[PDB]
């Protein structure tokens, strides 16, 4: 919350007690929390009435340091999954001159919930079968759409897992949010156009076009007709069995059996075999893009830039080579559906590649495989979020998809939603410039820099690895989608039970709203402790200070117990920091050791190996210091329940008193060093008694002392020095300039942000990269006003925002149960 | 165990206290749980591959007797069960010029 | 494969084929009673129940694996080809290895 | 679980100085092998089909068909033989993934050996020549307990002493090996391969640089780390080295935990502290062996990782095995590199654990360093000084600074905010 | 780190005894034995504090001194308790008292 | 003595123990007219015999 005096500023909660754990059961963050303060839609859903395209940023008035009020002041979202491939330079389109962004994740099966064999299984077994070992009988008792031989070996040894379906929903959880940017044009905002490429404005009118291979820039076509995977070079190969007879003897085992319940007569009925074999094998088949028309500043030069979105160049899958098994009908002997195949057809695209494919070739004989890159590339244009919704109800109704889509969804927000560094200024409202690395280097909403490529495309070089997530084996899902095995987190559903999110128009507006929550929790988790940009980038093997290869060992996910991810010390800190400050829990999976199940949620499974969130100066230049900072702190301010008392707003000046400090009546004292020029705030009693840390000592957590250095560095002339005076290793802003959010095109009536309101304050650097404790100066001159607003007698003019402070309970209805629908009360009794 | 300090070497037990006789369940150690041992392990230049054909070798980093931090050393997986009956020598393969290694129950 | 190593014979009939580990081929009498054989070996008869005969849906790859089980390890001296290359690539070939498990008797 | 244990072969041992040595391109030593159970495969000397048919290494069970045929028939049913459902098969039947767990199964095994056969060093030409020249009562009756030579009729007895391998993988794994039930006297018995190995055989010697035996260590075949970072519960003589430049960083056992020095300084050659002698001195008693002492040696690996090892005598001379060059522990095979991956550094791919203390003669042998380079080392077993050793940094293991400017004690910034 | 307005001495030079001539079969003092240690400055003419300063790499072992890791090497006078210690201190049991326990002790 | 095989050297704060057991039972043996004045070993001494 913001501060209406300084009486809650003070009387705010502490990092510690705001980071404990909580035993509550807490509702899911939906995305419409942030959403019921910065639009028009406060009560509930708007087909196209609610223009969504101009509602898309913080507004507000907000009040200066002299006492002037400004009227309609903005902040951006900072937050898109689209990456602009055609940068406008001088009012008009040019090539990106830079690489794409890719992440990979770090695929593995580990110990899911556990599983068991059902009556059927345990019924095929003790009857039937137990029972042809008497009559000299080899019958078949053909369970729905496979013969006994392949049942037979299907209920079969087990393994002691339990199947996660976190891959392939995933990668359903990823695709629709690719194939929803062409819903409408007043459904997605036009500031997540914005912002990377500031210099643009898109159209209501023509909406966005979801092409595929089609990238004017460093390959990224990879193979626009004769298609290859985008993540290594190679096609695949799929082919449509109807017996396990036929794979041919090498691999048998990674057969998926595709159930009948997904392909009914209730759809077009073979796309979902391509939603099927785009879910089980790999992301991405193909590249992505997303081309929509544009207009510059004044608007003259209307032309079509391209975009590719963050969640095409994700690199999870591993399986290139799909054998699926089809139902064949009801119960048939074995034998251009020979063994009575419902269907088997290429797409819709024509396709002319290397087994050329001409327009749409209507398939299912015995082994005769195709391309896998050429047979998702056919279905590439028709994956519409309806129909994928409908094949999330046809899978809900066979196993359970509510709770780990959920999980899937923000692991996709959590690796899609994608932001631009900083730039250190004086005021409000820096950005970067055209056709540089600066404005395309960017950020996860974990505070840390999104890999680009290397080379060019298709990629032989396969980068590290940024998230640990699980997988669905093929062993597992060919005996739990036929009734042979069960687990708890598998019990099946209805298709009302299928989130909210999914078939929905405002995606793109809803997920960049969730991830803001996630970069709140860890934009506080790095700032209560300040240790810039350089002690966290080489600081996994330092041999100085072991303290600091504790805090980057642990936030990571590289331990285990028995086979099973044991998640990540100090990211459950960041749980409890997201659990805490926004009474509202996120979605976990679950994870057993042995009898005892636990929970690792998108906080507890990153990787090491990447640097942090670099601040830029105007120049260009990196200032690696400060702490991880990257969206503006209003965000990590206004939308919260409790912030923790570091961070807080510099309440309005109302009478006399506007924003005072804390002093040695809170156990404080001030630095005072060799020269008598300058002098620092009131710091911690440790800070005079150290000078450098012990190896096993940190900056300890004191928000009392924090806010007091961010008081001192707001005043716009100070700097960064030493115990001593002498200068840091680390690079520094080069006047009282701090870190301020990104400018995007503005409109009629409307105002940019004034003086250090859309800045980010709370990244005080408290730990140089040499152990050193670093302090904020002030001149002996121009310290006696704040240090007699830290003994309160004295005030500072500092500017805020003119907001208040609501935070509405949860709706838990969220466009996706409106049974009250008249044909369901009287069709009720019978559910 | 690996050493942190030497207090954990001296709070270690010993031969004869490990070797008595236990009556516990015990259940059986499945290399479907020694695969995350190996794998799940802690390192900042790991690449982290998800494949089976990357993942054998025990990385790590490496600390030296003088304080030097080797980033990402490896041990060999000593086990195969794979005689080479054609050896690469010389840059090219020949075949091997010794017998081959025979058990009997 | 099978018996395809080059040297030290090892091609332990390439193309007739004898066990390795002794000069021999056995012998096999598929017959459906005590009162058909060689009346000299009844007292070892092997009865395959019909089960065997339900467990491969071929029905005679398990007689198969009923008399590779039964009789003698190994029947044969199996061979794994592989394509390898040099360390930095440029000479790619296929090395011939042996399984440990197919020389145990 | 026992053809894991004679079918995951692995190459012995190098000689080396440093990290990662291997030994040529076309070698009979190269392709020396040897089991999870430190015993060196046997390799053919005739040609295919074998004429001489060799000794067995593995007591296994048969099937006939005297007893197939009526169980086959319900005429018979026994109580292993209650049947189950296809879900009940185990899960490595048909998967893609069995080579790659056979392979990880098999260094648990040698784990329970490898701690099995340094706990008393009994030096590989000992294990050797057990059964070609011994005058020794003790060191037969080693091998004959080990492995599993007893018969009464038609039943596989099992060994002593591999009970204690047995044991030395549920105490220390917290997971028991999977056995078979067996009657000898009508008392019911559980059997693990651990127990069903045969006398006989070469065991797991280490070659050198250019290719002679070394003869001269305990049985190793799998280096340190294996052992260290796969247990559970791990005994003190094979602890791993801990950092360099810490406080409390690298020392031994001196007297304060009963051991006694040796010091032949008359010929500048001094032993660690090692346990009290009682008439194991120079000659061990027909009969008798070395003690488990785990704090000697502890103590005598401490020494053998400083570089100029000698391994000779009470009074100094020398012993009949092949002692390697230098300070030049046994190092783990060498494989290729990949892009952004090292090589081991010093003593890291080692196996150090195998101090040698029983001779062939049945005489004891002395780890000595020169009374010069041992004044540091005994200063350590003294407790007035640190070693600096390499060390695999491995969860909990961080890099110390050179300056250790300690401050206060506790520092829990976010540790007691997790369960602690 | 800056100068003090006293005067220093050249180098790591304590002040030490004055000295008179010697006599048949008799020595000087060798290396801070006839020497002032005690006087060790921290409070300057200016008010301000004085600190004792070694260079980081020179330092390593006084502060593994400081934190019980090593031990020091200093000259000391051979007077009434003082023994000469050995280089190898090859220690035994505990006890050691031989005439010791005769006398009163 | 029973300390005598476990040290072949005294420790820096041990010396010979006094046992008049084995100090008659030492000059018993150098009284037989034909003895050497070794070592722990055998070897010879610095002293003059």
């Amino acid at each position: 919350p913001i501060s209406a005096d300084f009486s809650e500023v003070e009387n705010a909660p502490s990092f510690l007690s705001l980071a404990e754990n909580t035993d509550e059961v807490l509702k899911p963050y939906t995305g419409l929390e942030i959403q019921t303060i910065i639009t028009n839609i406060v009560g509930d859903a708007n087909p196209n009435q609610s223009r969504i395209f101009d509602q898309d940023r913080l507004r507000g008035n907000q009040y200066s340091a002299g006492g002037l009020v400004t009227q309609n002041a903005v902040s951006a979202i900072p937050f898109t999954n689209l990456i602009p491939r055609t940068i406008r330079v001088g009012n008009i389109l040019v090539n990106s001159a830079n690489r794409l962004q890719i992440t990979e994740t770090n695929v593995s099966e580990y110990y899911s919930n556990p599983i068991i064999a059902t009556k059927l299984s345990e019924m095929i077994s003790d009857q039937v079968k137990n029972n042809q070992f008497s009559t000299w009988r080899r019958d078949n008792t053909s369970l729905q759409g496979f013969n006994a031989f392949d049942i037979a070996t299907i209920n079969t040894a087990i393994l002691p897992n339990g199947l996660s379906l976190e891959s392939m929903l995933l990668k359903l959880s990823l695709l629709h949010s690719i194939k929803a940017m062409n819903v409408d044009a007043a459904s997605i905002n036009r500031s997540q156009y914005q912002v990377i490429d500031h210099n643009t404005v898109p159209t209501i009118g023509a909406p966005a076009v979801v092409g595929v291979n089609n990238s004017p820039v460093f390959g990224e076509d990879c193979g626009g007709n004769n298609p290859v995977y985008p993540f290594g070079g190679g096609t695949g190969a799929i082919a449509f069995h109807v017996t396990l007879q036929t794979v041919p003897d090498e691999r048998k085992s990674y057969a998926i059996f595709v159930p009948p319940a997904i392909l009914q007569a209730t759809s077009d009925a073979n796309e979902a075999l391509a939603l099927f074999a785009l879910s089980m094998s790999e992301w991405p088949h193909a590249l992505y893009t997303v081309t929509k028309q544009t207009t510059d500043l004044a608007g003259a030069n209307a032309g079509q830039q391209v975009f590719i979105p963050t969640q095409s160049t994700i690199h999870i899958g591993g399986r290139r080579v799909l054998d699926l098994i089809i139902p064949r009908r009801e119960i048939a002997p074995n034998p251009v559906r020979p063994q009575a195949g419902p269907d088997a057809t290429a797409g819709a695209i024509p396709l002319a590649a290397g087994q050329l494919f001409n327009m749409n070739f209507i398939g299912a004989p015995a082994f005769e495989e195709w391309p896998l890159t050429s047979y998702l590339y056919s279905w590439a244009g028709r994956f519409d979020i309806t129909t994928i919704r409908q094949y999330m109800g046809r899978l809900a109704t066979m196993v359970g998809v509510k709770d780990a889509y959920w999980a899937a969804h923000e692991l996709n927000v959590a690796l899609s939603q994608v932001a631009p560094k900083m730039t250190t200024a004086a005021g409000g409202w820096a950005a970067q410039a055209a056709n540089s690395a600066q404005q395309s280097d960017v950020c996860y909403s974990s505070l840390l820099t999104v890999t680009r490529s290397a080379a060019n495309f298709p990629l032989a070089n396969q980068p590290a690895a940024d998230m640990r997530v699980y997988d669905t084996d093929p062993a597992t899902w060919n005996k739990v989608a036929l009734g042979l095995a069960t687990a708890a987190n598998l019990v099946p559903e209805q298709s009302m039970d299928v989130p909210f999110v999914v078939g929905d128009a405002r995606t793109s507006f809803w997920e960049r709203l969730q991830a803001i929550p996630m970069c709140i929790a860890w934009t506080m988790y790095y700032h209560s402790r300040g240790i810039t940009t350089l002690a966290w980038d080489n600081a996994y093997t330092d041999n100085t200070n072991k303290w600091l290869q504790k805090m980057v060992r642990n936030t990571f996910s590289t331990t285990q117990s028995v086979g099973t991810i044991i998640p990540a010390r100090y990211g459950k800190i960041v749980c409890n920091l997201y659990k805490n400050m926004f009474h509202r829990a996120p979605a976990y999976v679950a994870t057993s050791v042995g009898g005892k199940e636990l929970h690792i949620t998108h906080f507890e499974r990153w990787l090491p190996g990447g640097t942090y969130a670099n601040v830029y100066s105007g120049a260009g230049a990196v200032v690696n210091c400060f702490s991880p900072v990257l969206i503006p702190d209003i965000w990590c301010q206004y939308f919260t329940a409790k912030l923790p008392l570091f961070a807080g707003a510099f309440p309005p000046a109302q009478g006399q008193n506007s924003t005072k400090g804390f002093n040695s009546k809170q156990g404080l004292m001030i630095h005072r060093n060799q020269n008598n020029n300058l002098v620092a705030p009131y710091l911690e009693k440790f800070a005079d008694n150290s000078s450098y840390f012990p190896v096993g000592q940190g900056p300890e957590i004191n928000d009392m002392a924090t806010w007091n250095g961010r008081l001192w560095m707001t005043t716009g002339n100070v700097q960064y020095l030493d115990y001593s005076g002498a200068a840091i290793v680390e690079a520094v802003p080069p006047a009282g300039e701090l870190p301020v959010g990104k400018q995007i095109p503005l409109l009629a009536g409307e105002n940019a942000p004034i003086e250090l309101t859309n800045a980010a304050t709370t990244c005080v650097p408290r730990y140089s990269n040499d152990g050193r404790r670093i302090f904020t100066y002030l001149t002996t001159a121009q310290s006696v006003i704040p240090v007699q607003a830290c003994n309160r007698a004295a005030n500072l003019a500092r500017s805020c925002w003119l907001l208040s402070n609501v935070y509405a309970e949860p709706a838990l209805q969220a466009l996706g149960d409106e049974v009250e629908d008249a044909f369901d009360t009287l069709t009720n009794s019978s559910f | 165990p690996i050493s942190a300090d030497f207090s954990e070497v001296e709070n270690a037990p010993s031969f004869l206290s490990l070797a008595e006789n236990t009556d516990e369940v015990l259940k059986p150690y499945t290399g479907l749980e020694i695969q995350t041992i190996i794998t799940n392990i802690v390192g900042d230049a790991n690449p982290n591959q998800s494949r089976i054909f990357d993942q054998d070798r025990l990385r790590g980093n490496q600390y030296s007797a003088g304080g030097l931090v080797t980033q990402n050393a490896v041990s060999a997986i000593p086990f195969t069960n794979l005689i080479p009956r054609t050896i690469r020598v010389g840059n090219i393969l020949v075949n091997s010029a010794n017998r081959l290694q025979i058990t009997e129950t | 494969g099978v018996n395809n190593s080059p040297v030290f014979g090892e091609d332990c009939g390439g193309n007739n084929p004898v066990y390795p580990f002794g000069g021999g081929t056995g012998a096999i009498a598929f017959h459906v009673t005590l009162q058909t054989v060689p009346d000299e070996r009844k007292s070892y008869a092997i009865f395959v129940p019909p089960a065997i005969l339900q467990a491969t849906s071929d029905a005679n790859e398990a007689l198969a694996l009923f008399a590779l089980s039964m009789s003698e390890w190994p029947h044969a001296l199996y061979t794994v080809t592989k394509q390898t290359t040099d360390l930095a690539g440029a000479n790619a070939g296929q090395q011939v290895f042996i399984p440990t498990q197919s020389t145990i008797h | 679980e026992l053809n894991v244990a004679l079918s995951q072969v692995a190459p012995k041992m190098t000689t080396a100085a440093g990290g990662w040595a291997a030994q040529a391109a076309n070698s009979a030593q190269q392709s020396d092998v040897c089991y999870s159970s430190l015993l060196t495969v046997t390799r053919s000397a005739a040609n295919f089909p074998l004429a001489n048919q060799p000794a067995a290494d593995m007591r296994v069970y048969d099937t006939d068909p005297a007893t197939w045929n009526k169980v086959a028939l319900g005429l018979a049913t026994a109580a292993n033989l209650v049947p189950e459902q296809s879900m009940d098969v185990p899960f490595v039947v048909g998967d893609a993934r069995t080579s790659f767990w056979e392979r990880l199964q098999a260094i648990p095994m040698c784990i329970a050996w490898t701690m099995y056969y340094h706990s008393r060093g009994i030096t590989t030409l000992a294990w050797d020549n057990a059964y070609t020249d011994n005058t020794n009562k003790w060191l037969q009756k080693m091998v004959r307990n080990t492995f599993s030579t007893t018969q009464s009729v038609g039943t596989i007895i099992p060994a002593r002493y591999g009970k204690i391998v047995c044991n030395l993988y549920k105490n220390m794994f917290h997971r028991a090996p999977a056995y078979v039930a067996t009657s000898v006297g009508g008392k019911e018995l559980h059997i693990t391969h651990f127990e069903r190995w045969l006398p006989g055989g070469t065991y797991a010697n280490v070659y050198s640089g250019a290719g002679a035996v070394v003869n001269c260590f305990s049985p190793v075949l799998i280096p340190d780390i294996w052992c260290q970072y796969f247990t559970a519960k791990l005994p003190l003589f094979a602890g791993a080295f801990p950092p360099a430049q810490g406080q409390n960083s690298t020392k031994g056992f001196n007297s304060k935990q009963g051991l006694m020095i040796h010091r032949n300084q008359n010929n500048n050659l001094v032993a660690p502290y090692l346990e009290k002698f009682a008439d194991n001195s120079s000659y061990f008693p027909v009969g008798q062996g070395p003690e488990i002492n785990d704090m000697a040696t502890w103590n005598g690996r401490l020494w053998m990782t400083t570089g100029n090892v000698q391994y000779l005598d009470y009074s100094g001379a020398a012993i009949v095995e092949a002692v390697p060059p230098a300070g030049e522990l046994p190092v783990g095979k060498q494989i290729p590199l990949l892009a952004g991956e090292n090589a081991p550094i010093e003593l890291t791919n080692a196996a150090t654990t195998c101090v040698p203390r029983y001779s062939n003669d049945g005489r004891r042998i002395f780890t000595y360093l020169t009374t010069a380079q041992s004044v540091i080392p005994v200063q350590a077993c003294n407790r007035a000084a640190n070693l600096a050793r390499s060390c695999w940094l491995l969860s909990n293991v961080y890099a110390e600074p050179a300056l250790q400017a300690l401050g206060d004690e506790v520092e829990d910034a976010f540790d007691t905010l997790t369960n602690s």
